């Protein structure tokens, strides 16, 4: 559920910047234009690990596939970090440092 | 600011910046100015720096003191990464709208991929006005106009802050109802079942149901408000169009070819004497008028009688000295070029002796009696002369 | 089958398939047919897809319903991976022998490396006969002929099945001699030495000796039967030879150059209106007759008066509409091209609004009064018009 | 030594070595000789071997029996890695000074990056004298001359050996003062505090202070002795200049083009019969005089009436046989070329049947009546004829 609910609860604050605009010749989102207009010296466009398309992408399954993958990996990460937190809660007293 | 700290040989042998202009040195808020220029890619591109196959044109300002409305490189509007080919010239232009009042040093730069950033000439721009008067009007596909400075922030707050308040209320409710020391003591004595009962589980279930309902309602209302949205647009652009005007490096029958036979630079002096074999494949005698560096200009005072409009910290109007004999057409001549300016030391081009490759690079410009300019690429190893 | 689900902009901007033929639409078992075609590599190759430096020509069938006796791409027999260069044309041919009766959709495809597969036009082929009548005759270097369908399978069975029987006998022998519950109880009470004795170890040693002897004997007999064998042949082939016939993209003085000034596509409509700047570098007036897509064809009914022999699901014989004025030689003209067909929607080219790059690509064909064809590459960004 | 063990198809299809010379076959100690040659990069570069983009020219000797004073490849002095382009010719030269007396096989080689080393022809060189008489004079930037054989070793010893003595003294001091068995027994009984006291800690502190002082003093004295030093110089060199003389592969209107229509090689015979389609784009009739291999030469005895000065183990002065009819200018002719020599078997080029790519490659040289030489590149698949 934690993996699945990430995108639906972020959409209300995200969709407004996903409206389409037409620049000189290209099509842009409002988010891309916000990033372009307000200049970051050390943030070129090529750095962002965003999706760019694949020949194995299918009929509008991107967000659900990402959500399910995130949930499945979150299962294992939760299982590991529960015991990590249990270890960090140790009351063991050692004798020599 | 920041280029001086970069190695001299990497600055000289990656990108040679030439004619660079700032349309306005003083702008108001909401006033536009254009920073244009040209760049040459050095043929002997360093192995340390990655290929310019993936690169991004950028404005080197201390922040969004100017808003970039558009930028063009290689005859193409370039909001994303482009490709620069080795040994070719590309013209660039950037439109900037004044946002924050003050004096700022704004540079031309190109961020190549895992090699990194290359910084060009900069100029001081004075922006006068109030940042509160700044507007960033943007037209959508439906014809509606928004202010990019202020658009969409209220929605972000109205979605984010109430959920933080809800989480704080959840934590506070459980903390006040149960406590920490009391709950710890109850759990420690085997009475952990006394902390949580049926009513607590019912309250949690009701809270989760309300949270899920709120999430679904918010998603549906958001989709109703914005029925048509598109994903983020990303990707490398199509190959660029290089400069093909007469006089640039790599053009037709009339040109100049310069080869570096040898050079010596003083350590820690300000001088650099080089030997240049020049072949003149034009129809008119030429005089060497300029040597181009990482963004520095060393001009021949016999050719550049009046200094041009360039930033003072990069303009050496008397930095280049050669013989006063023009190179006749079709004549191969060996000449001795002396570069002498304090700007060679201030810009830390004299730190070549600290690098792992003691080489120079740049562009040489030759001029005709009628003022036609021919560019050639010079580069190669140099020898440090240690002096005390 | 499967291309519709692929992104429109990647299909349009990777490989442009043109004249593609199927020599026979109905074949018998053991009957050969040839699927030929030509492909153009889009100059603005997407960054998402890897370079076509490593690629493999393939037949998109639902299985070995047809047996590929040979295939040729770039004037070379191509059983292994080849190299395709950006912006070049390559002709391909595939020979297929009927194996399984039925109706099958057989496509031309090219699998590029870590970009992936690109699927071209397909056609329905009817194979009539019995699969039991299929033969795959192959001649060896010694002149002996084998049936590739049936060769070598008996040896595989005769080596694999007896060893599985031996392993099952080993497990069954130990299970019956010792058991599981009894052995567990014996080991659990410290009597693990009662389970295994000297006779058991002797039996194991004899079995291992016999197994080693059988392996050595089998290896020796196999080497005697086949004294001369070669390793598997693998590796990239030599560079291919592109098409250099008159009228293709990238050929001599007479050609057409088309640049996309701008385009609009309806969402979720079936239309696409584009603006094309056309430069005619031929000696005769030309009329635009076809626009080429991911495998779709949008034909001008004024040029293509009679529809050609193409698969129905990709042929829009009335999909292209332009002005009826020929473009005079040496004349640069801006024209408005309308693409309108339900096939644009069925093939999910209208899903361009879902992609992260709203661009089109393909080939435009221009025709002379005498029917000579000139190809040009068109591509660039387009704007979605949202309608309800 | 070592090339025979390398696969034949990789040796043939990577680098084709031609005219290679050794200025002296017998040198004294401190006597210089020049090993020169030319190399061709095969157009169909194998996928197994990495690109020659990063490569280093080297001398294949059994050690520093000869000292390399200089080496040049592609018209450039090449102490570091260079770049070789596919399908181009590069001339190389290496200067070697005699160091160790004896007979040594010295080869031309090029180490390409993660593909690996490619070994060219070698020759036996006799070095006469005493290694104690060897000198390696080197001039510094300050004009001082040093002997590179002996320079700087005394400083290395004087810094390294005393510190090893100090460490040994430290270990010995603690071992004698405390011991191992006694210290173990003391620690084991809870008396670990008896082993180390205040005086021991004071001694350790004094030793550490003295060590730090010695390190600082050594650093300061070293900086005083050598006030001006530079970092190690590394990096890829600028692009090389290929050979552009008449007659080499890839030059102007007059040339030869050879295509391999088919070839057969005996297994385990010494023969190789190939079919060559030859197009003569020169103005004079040509006769095929030589086939070039991984470093082997198969000469036509009708063209090479007298054998040249080449190493005996690579020179087949009678290995090539063809028809005695010259190929007229502008004439396309199919010829049958027979290669027959025991050197084909000794150099393990007959092991082509063990490779995963049964292909040949190399250079064919054609000669005019006046002796002008034209080179063409031949290569392609061959068929093994298994014989008993
Ligand atoms: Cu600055
Ligand atoms: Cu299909
Ligand atoms: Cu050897």
């Amino acid at each position: 559920g934690w993996g699945l609910l990430f995108y639906p609860n972020n959409w209300p604050a995200i969709a407004a910047f996903h409206q389409a605009t037409e620049q000189h010749g290209q099509l842009m989102t409002l988010a891309d234009l916000i990033g372009f207009h307000f200049v970051r010296t050390s943030m070129p466009e090529y750095i962002r690990m965003v999706e760019r398309g694949t020949l194995r992408t299918f009929g509008k399954d991107v967000v659900p596939v990402a959500a399910f993958f995130s949930g499945f990996v979150s299962m294992m990460v939760y299982f590991l970090w529960w015991f990590m937190g249990r270890w960090y809660s140790t009351t063991k007293v050692i004798d020599t440092i | 600011h920041g280029e001086k700290s970069q190695q001299a040989f990497l600055r000289m042998r990656t990108l040679n910046w030439y004619d660079v202009q700032w349309s306005k040195t003083t702008v108001n808020v909401n006033e536009e100015m254009v920073l244009s220029g040209k760049v040459h890619v050095f043929s002997a591109w360093p192995q340390a720096v990655a290929n310019p196959r993936v690169s991004f044109l950028n404005a080197g300002e201390p922040g969004p003191v100017l808003v970039r409305t558009a930028q063009f490189i290689g005859e193409q509007f370039a909001p994303r990464s482009v490709s620069l080919e080795i040994g070719k010239d590309y013209a660039f232009s950037i439109n900037l709208r004044g946002r924050r009042a003050g004096r700022w040093h704004v540079h031309a730069q190109i961020n190549v991929e895992g090699g990194g950033p290359i910084i060009g000439p900069g100029q001081w721009i004075e922006i006068k006005g109030d940042m509160k008067d700044f507007t960033d009007p943007v037209t959508l596909l439906d014809g509606s106009t928004v202010d990019l400075e202020h658009y969409g922030i209220s929605r972000v707050y109205a979605w984010h802050l109430p959920w933080m308040a809800v989480g704080a209320a959840w934590i506070f409710f459980w903390f006040v109802r149960k406590g920490i020391i009391t709950s710890y003591i109850r759990v420690a004595e085997g009475k952990a079942d006394d902390v949580i009962g049926d009513d607590d589980r019912r309250i949690g279930a009701i809270v989760l149901a309300l949270t899920i309902l709120a999430t679904i309602v918010g998603y549906a209302v958001t989709n109703s408000t914005f029925p048509r949205t598109i994903p983020l647009q990303a990707g490398l652009q199509k190959p660029l169009t290089p400069i093909e005007t007469e006089g640039t490096v790599g053009v037709g029958k009339e040109n100049v070819t310069t080869e570096l036979n040898g050079g010596v630079y003083k350590v820690p002096g300000r001088e650099l004497t080089i030997n240049v074999k020049v072949k003149n494949n034009t129809s008119q005698p030429l005089r060497l008028g300029e040597y181009t560096a990482a963004g520095l200009r060393f001009l021949n005072p016999d050719v550049f009688t009046t200094k041009p409009d360039f930033p003072d910290y990069l303009l050496a109007d008397r930095g280049l000295s050669v013989d006063a004999t023009p190179i006749a057409p079709g004549e191969a001549k060996e000449i001795v070029v002396k570069i002498q300016d304090a700007r060679w030391d201030i810009e830390r081009l004299s730190d070549l002796a600290y690098d792992t490759d003691s080489q120079i690079g740049g562009l040489l410009f030759f001029f005709s009696p009628d003022g036609k300019r021919y560019a050639s690429e010079i580069g190669g190893p140099v020898i440090p002369k240690f002096v005390a």
